[PDB]
């Protein structure tokens, strides 16, 4: 597994269970109620699933696509983004956005 | 800038850092970019004075003086967008890019 940081979520890490995102007042959090929240910027935002399944979890894949799956690995949300195959990261930024950059086009390390 | 990242159209100023963990991404007065504790370096000591580290509109890494001029780049380049250098925590800094998603809770519409 990849060690968390508190503003980061790299394709494969998953948040489940009030698990959050963290960057100075703002949060996105994939609460136990099935809901993927982000409580920040000026008026939050919602995936708007709430009681749409039961254990949800959220996972950014290496295509880009940032999913909530039930337990039965339903689909709940998908951010429907889809790009080359690579290292993928979702960002909740210091000025409140998250945002999924990738591919992986340079590195200082393989 | 972020604690572990710089977006395209900041800055990491002369003697800036970006840290995650051990790893300690420092922007020197000596112009040379250095991972403390990731084996890696611009190798641009003594190269300049005022250096500032920027990432272009096409994801590429810049190292330019005070004056402005060009010290070194990480020549891989993308498409024109919105792009993310990420210190990760297993000791490596990465160029992500282009954005391909979004949420935005600024818009009230």
């Amino acid at each position: 597994n990849i060690p968390f940081t508190d503003n980061l979520l790299f394709s494969g890490q998953v948040l489940y269970g009030d698990g959050r995102l963290t960057a100075k007042n703002h949060q996105l959090v994939m609460q136990g109620d099935c809901n993927l929240v982000l409580y920040g910027g000026k008026y939050g935002w919602q995936s708007n699933t709430h009681g749409n399944g039961e254990h949800c979890f959220l996972r950014l894949n290496h295509k880009g696509e940032l999913i909530i799956k039930d337990d039965d690995f339903k689909t709940i949300w998908s951010s429907n983004s889809s790009s080359k195959q690579g290292d993928y990261v979702l960002i909740l930024r210091d000025d409140g956005f998250a945002v999924i950059y990738g591919p992986a086009i340079w590195e200082t390390s393989a | 800038l972020g604690t572990n990242y710089l977006l395209s159209g900041q800055t990491l100023n002369t003697d800036g850092h970006l840290k995650n963990g051990d790893f300690d991404l420092v922007m020197q007065n000596d112009c040379n970019l250095v991972l403390y504790n990731g084996n890696w370096q611009s190798n641009t000591a003594n190269n300049g004075r005022d250096c500032k580290l920027t990432l272009t509109d096409y994801g590429e890494l810049v190292i330019k003086n005070g004056d402005g001029s060009t010290v070194w780049r990480s020549r891989a380049k993308s498409v024109k967008g919105n792009y993310a250098a990420v210190l990760h925590p297993d000791g490596r800094l990465v160029v992500f890019g282009p954005s391909v998603f979004k949420i935005d809770p600024w818009v009230p519409g």
